[PDB]
């Protein structure tokens, strides 16, 4: 007889449960980050705006200087 | 001559909207295992255009029960503002160059949602009217946060102008030093535009389709215009806010490659947010920016007010 049926050995291994494989860092490390990018924003930010102040300076003496005859 | 530059500024906006229909159907297609429009034309170029041409031959179908005046008035006022707020953007040059472009996009933001609240109330629906008070309802939960938001940002620049925000991003970005600030900017201007997590105004599942339930072919499309260049819009305002691109004065064509790209970017985030998320209720909404982002928003208010002072780092004003 032919019939649909399983193999001797049966057929192999079937998964029923949850996998959640927990991926990421602690939030010691994430929270570290965010700092260090704030600490570097801040400074790049603290000369770039050093740098305009001195910048916009030179400009207002620059009409100081250009006033009387106009 | 100002005439060709406002025209080559609107056309282009309208195709982009257009091709961004195609790209938002294409893409979210191809995020759900399946394919988007490709027997139209060559990999499904000429979609949009069938989608235009159907939608402006279709029957305008204008209710006895609804006001016509307001009915005809809120799409047009509805268009039109998102066409005359493109303006102050800055690509590096800005066609009109506001010394306070800021409050403008702030005032005719605030502005634009009265075609939403016109448009519910003018067509005499139940469905119509819940949409315009959860437009409201939005409204009141994101403007003042967004306000404020803004105001703690443009601590750093130095002025309101949209022109000199890229001399201030010319050494690093602006969302190293405020990326919490630019974390719940995303979150407001998704909010802003009635866009997903936060639709709720064209709710297809509270609701069928909201407050453009009744407005048929013709006018239909002028919403959806609006709000696909609305969302370009935000994009290339939070590309211009946290992400300031490089400009040589000699070659304005690498800022202009440089925000296009990031603008891109920013709108396929927009898409894959929408994709993955499901619809928030409008009073969690409601309680979100309200409890969660406004402590923080006014903590980090005082911080960006008490920083510059500590730290002999206050912007110029010119
Ligand atoms: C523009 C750049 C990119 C931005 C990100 C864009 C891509 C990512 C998008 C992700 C998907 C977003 C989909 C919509 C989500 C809507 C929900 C939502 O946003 O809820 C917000 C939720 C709200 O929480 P909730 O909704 O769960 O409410 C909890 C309510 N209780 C507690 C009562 C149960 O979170 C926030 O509001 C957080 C805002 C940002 C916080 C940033 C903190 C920065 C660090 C501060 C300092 C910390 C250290 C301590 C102090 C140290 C001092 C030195």
């Amino acid at each position: 007889v032919k019939q649909d049926m399983p193999p001797v050995g049966g057929y192999g291994p079937i998964d029923y449960k949850r996998n959640l494989p927990r991926r990421g860092l602690s939030g010691y490390s994430m929270f570290a980050v965010g700092i260090g990018a704030l600490l570097f924003g801040y400074w790049s930010m603290m000369r770039w705006n050093r740098e305009r102040r001195r910048l916009q300076i030179e400009d207002f003496e620059a009409r100081i200087a250009l006033m009387p005859l106009l | 001559m100002f005439m060709i530059n406002v025209l080559t500024l609107i056309i282009p906006i309208l195709l982009a909207v257009a091709f961004l229909t195609l790209v938002e159907r294409k893409v979210l297609g191809y995020m759900q295992f399946r394919k988007g429009p490709n027997v139209v034309g060559p990999y499904g170029l000429l979609q949009p255009i069938a989608d235009a041409i159907k939608l402006f031959i279709k029957e305008p179908l204008r209710p006895a029960t609804s006001s016509i005046s307001m009915f005809i008035l809120a799409p047009i006022l509805a268009l039109t503002l998102a066409l005359t707020m493109w303006i102050p953007l800055p690509m590096p040059y800005p066609l009109i160059n506001m010394n306070l472009g800021v409050l403008f996009m702030l005032a005719m933001s605030s502005l634009a949602v009265y075609s939403i609240l016109w448009s519910g109330w003018a067509s005499n629906s139940k469905y119509a009217l819940i949409g315009a008070l959860r437009a409201v309802a939005q409204t009141i939960s994101y403007e003042v946060t967004l306000a404020i938001i803004l105001l703690s940002v443009l601590l750093m620049n130095g002025s309101f102008t949209l022109s000199t925000l890229i001399i201030t991003q010319e050494q690093v970005w602006l969302i190293f030093p405020a990326w919490p600030l630019a974390m719940m900017w995303f979150i407001s201007t998704l909010a802003e535009t009635n866009r997903a997590p936060f639709d709720l105004t064209e709710g297809e599942s509270e609701l069928v389709s909201g407050f453009n339930v009744e407005y048929a072919a013709g006018p239909f499309a002028l919403f959806f215009m609006a709000e696909y260049a609305n969302i370009i819009m935000m994009n290339i305002f939070t590309t211009t806010l946290f992400l300031g691109a490089f400009h040589n004065p000699y070659m304005p064509e690498l800022y202009t490659i440089n925000f296009t790209i990031k603008s891109l970017l920013l709108s396929i985030t927009f898409l894959w947010i929408r994709a993955s998320y499901p619809r928030f209720r409008y009073d969690q909404l409601m309680h979100l920016l309200w409890k969660n982002f406004l402590p923080l928003t006014l903590a980090l208010c005082m911080w960006h007010v008490s920083l510059p002072i500590l730290l002999s780092s206050i912007p110029p004003q010119t």
